[PDB]
RNA sequence: CGAAGGUGUGCUGUGAGGCAUGCUGGAGGUAUCAGAAGUGCGAAUGCUGACAUAAGUAACGAUAAAGCGGGUGAAAAGCCCGCUCGCCGGAAGACCAAGGGUUCCUGUCCAACGUUAAUCGGGGCAGGGUGAGUCGACCCCUAAGGCGAGGCCGAAAGGCGUAGUCGAUGGGAAACAGGUUAAUAUUCCUGUACUUGGUGUUACUGCGAAGGGGGGACGGAGAAGGCUAUGUUGGCCGGGCGACGGUUGUCCCGGUUUAAGCGUGUAGGCUGGUUUUCCAGGCAAAUCCGGAAAAUCAAGGCUGAGGCGUGAUGACGAGGCACUACGGUGCUGAAGCAACAAAUGCCCUGCUUCCAGGAAAAGCCUCUAAGCAUCAGGUAACAUCAAAUCGUACCCCAAACCGA
RNA sequence: AGGACCGAACCGACUAAUGUUGAAAAAUUAGCGGAUGACUUGUGGCUGGGGGUGAAAGGCCAAUCAAACCGGGAGAUAGCU
RNA sequence: UAAGGUGAUAUGAACCGUUAUAACCGGCGAUUUCCGAAUGGGGAAACCCAGUGUGUUUCGACACACUAUCAUUAACUGAAUCCAUAGGUUAAUGAGGCGAACCGGGGGAACUGAAACAUCUAAGUACCCCGAGGAAAAGAAAUCAACCGAGAUUCCCCCAGUAGCGGCGAGCGAACGGGGAGCAGCCCAGAGCCUGAAUCAGUGUGUGUGUUAGUGGAAGCGUCUGGAAAGGCGCGCGAUACAGGGUGACAGCCCCGUACACAAAAAUGCACAUGCUGUGAGCUCGAUGAGUAGGGCGGGACACGUGGUAUCCUGUCUGAAUA
């Protein structure tokens, strides 16, 4: 999942970076440690996706 | 602006302990994890946004791991530090 | 949570547990 | 009697410390013998 | 297993001179 | 349908050896002739691992000392609780500094350690525990000393050293009483305060230093006065009159604590002040220091423990009452005064003498040049903001630091 | 005032005893000398090997000193066992 | 390449994909905390404290880049004296350190041998410092030879334990010449004619070729022992593939492999053609390296130790000619 938002703009991307660093992060980390989380999966593709748009953000902005 | 994903990153996780319940029921304080740096201000933002609520002051203090020995081999725990933000008058959680 | 920390197979002289 | 060894964490490194060591190309010399015998720890050090 | 890494010094011989 | 190794046997050769096989083993070995040895062990006070010897012997690690009862447990002298006996008590008590890095508390086990057992531990596994604007580190300055831009010198390396920068063993701003957990508290909670700077308002004003002046800022020895921490007695509060004689009495038992800050500033100590005029001195100037003359009063000014009121009709408080996972928790809570003695601690960096002549800079008050003075900046009052980061457990004259 | 006197802490080890495969690779008990000065101690540095320091004994320089320790010449050489 | 995977100790739970964006490898990029030449200052290393300029939710406070040293060049300022210099400020390129050995140079021993030991040897070895490289130095005779002749340097074997040096003791030890590896000659010290004129250095295109991922790749069964057969016996096939690893005992035909044939979107090492920039062909003449050669004084290397002692260098004093 990559090209969907491959073609977006840098304030899109940078809204949809922040959506994904507070929903599905913060609240997911804070389950994980109560051990309210039962799949743990959700935690390694959120910083999967983080990774990549952060990536992308460096390769539009700037270069 | 890098300040709220700072302060969305520097807030881990919480810590539950007979002494947290004891100071969350009678201080009205909640104790969590934060990051190894996690400076007072930071910390105090990123409660201030994440929680809405409103915090009186917060003290940090930095626990040494642990050394324990999986099998033979020697293994400190990693460090971690803690805070106790004390809440107001109004608590949500 | 992760319970099992899967312990090594121990020494002849190893703690009864 | 009092041993040889009287322990001081300050003495210790403003004596055999890597910066002492360093100050001196002997002590960069030593540094590089060290790491040619790669030992895990390089100098003295908390 | 390590040798024994210090050994005194032996004790003076008595005088036979 | 059993190679090598291991293990006994019968033959065989003057011999180093060779042949076959009983059993283990489990998958490699190798006829004859040639080629090279890291080619043959019984010693070298030989090297590595293991096992005997002494020998079930010394010893079981200051002659401060254990007993009984109950409890858990399979097992109790050493584990938990109660009553007795003993030791330190200028320590064998409590805090720390340096030094260790979780040994601190709980649950859980006796696999290994404790010079014995152990249910116990500073032992094995899991969990919890270290809260700082007022503690210290951090940070400003600096002594001894280190580094050292340029610079000097030296075959190279490198040695010395200026400006500068480090370097606490020192100098700089601020918090105290009570309570709390199984483990944190001068950090958390209750009460009462304080210190340094930013921001904005109000009224004034000239501001401005790597520069100048004072301060910081100091040695030895010795005695007195005020005191305080501290301890003794008396009165007061609550209880007791008591199993071997008497004990309502001038008798016995426990308490009679209250901080920092705020105002007065005392005992004591230091010094003569107010005003005017002038000076190539303070590597430039100076209202600041120093010096030179005047009129005036004779006191002023600085430092200064302690005590006193507030802090505080607040906390604490002997003891009693009600429930106890029977370890313990909740409520209540009277008096909280006088005198004496007194320190090595404060006045005291004090005072008097002595030669052995007794650190430096920074913060702090003040002065102005450069520049600006309708600004900026400073002063006095008010409101708010911030004071970050690091250690806070535990041992710290010892079972935890240096001695294996 | 005393490089004063007696005597605690502190410093050192003059005598005796025990301990020599000891509690300790110089220790413990009682005596013992100084204990206001040439005293001692905590902390931080300076003096580095034919050199340092030395109230000077050939003493100390990390339990080793008539020339420390570490690595190299180096498997120095040994007419010796 | 791909239908199995989220690395191992060391299983689990939760998941992705299964015809392609599951997983893995490769080429090119991005992120790359702190200490570490650390490079803003300091410092006990993974730590503390700053200034300048760029933009921002409560002034609060934040994110980014720079601010080390030296060398060279350039610009602006700038004293003791006018000029001027030294110095000061700013802009640009390079180095600073690490790394096993090889190279050259500046230093540089001792033990031991001579049966002792000082000349000597050990030895220009042990070891320190400096500089660059993939090799470095050297290198085209002010050389030899002998009056016959060879034409750069380096390395291998003879000459050769020869001649020689040597308390003529121990020991050290050549050269000429011969056979081989490989051979490239030039530039400055200067004028005129002709002036891209060959050979090089710096960048693109094309062709060739190798790497960084890889693909295909032949051929055996039945019977007996036997835990298991690749082993005993029978009959077969491949081989430009029985070189190797694993598979319940020794497998050519069980799998990965090997012989053999191919693959490259992208970056690459090397051989040529084709482009662009810089130094730069050939002809006539002259010039042809002075504080040098040499000598005196004391030494070092040449096998050669001062001996009858040539040659080169060196600390000091002198010192010509130039064809």
């Amino acid at each position: 999942m990559k090209a969907k938002e491959l073609r977006e703009k840098s304030v899109e991307e940078l809204n949809t970076e922040l959506l994904n660093l507070l929903r599905e992060q913060f609240n997911l980390r804070m389950q994980a440690a109560s051990g309210q989380l039962q799949q743990s999966h959700l935690l390694k593709q959120v910083r999967r996706d983080v990774a990549r748009v952060k990536t992308l953000l460096n390769e539009k902005a700037g270069a | 602006m890098i300040r709220e994903e700072r302060l969305l990153k520097v807030l881990r996780a919480p810590h539950v302990s007979e002494k947290a319940s004891t100071a969350m029921e009678k201080s009205n304080t909640i104790v969590l994890k934060v990051a190894k740096d996690a400076t007072k201000a930071e910390i105090k933002a990123a409660v201030q946004k994440l929680f809405e609520v409103e915090v009186e002051v917060v003290n940090t203090l930095v626990v040494k791991g642990k050394v324990k020995r999986h099998g033979q081999r020697i293994g400190r725990r990693s460090d971690w530090k803690k805070a106790y933000v004390t809440l107001k008058e109004g608590q949500n959680l | 949570n992760n319970r099992p920390v899967y312990i090594p197979r121990p020494r002849p002289p190893h703690p009864r547990l | 009697m009092k041993r040889t060894f009287q322990p001081s964490v300050l003495k210790r490194n403003r004596s055999h410390g890597f910066r002492a060591r360093m100050a001196t190309k002997n002590g960069r010399q030593v540094l590089a013998r060290r790491r040619a015998k790669g030992r895990a720890r390089l100098t003295v050090s908390k």
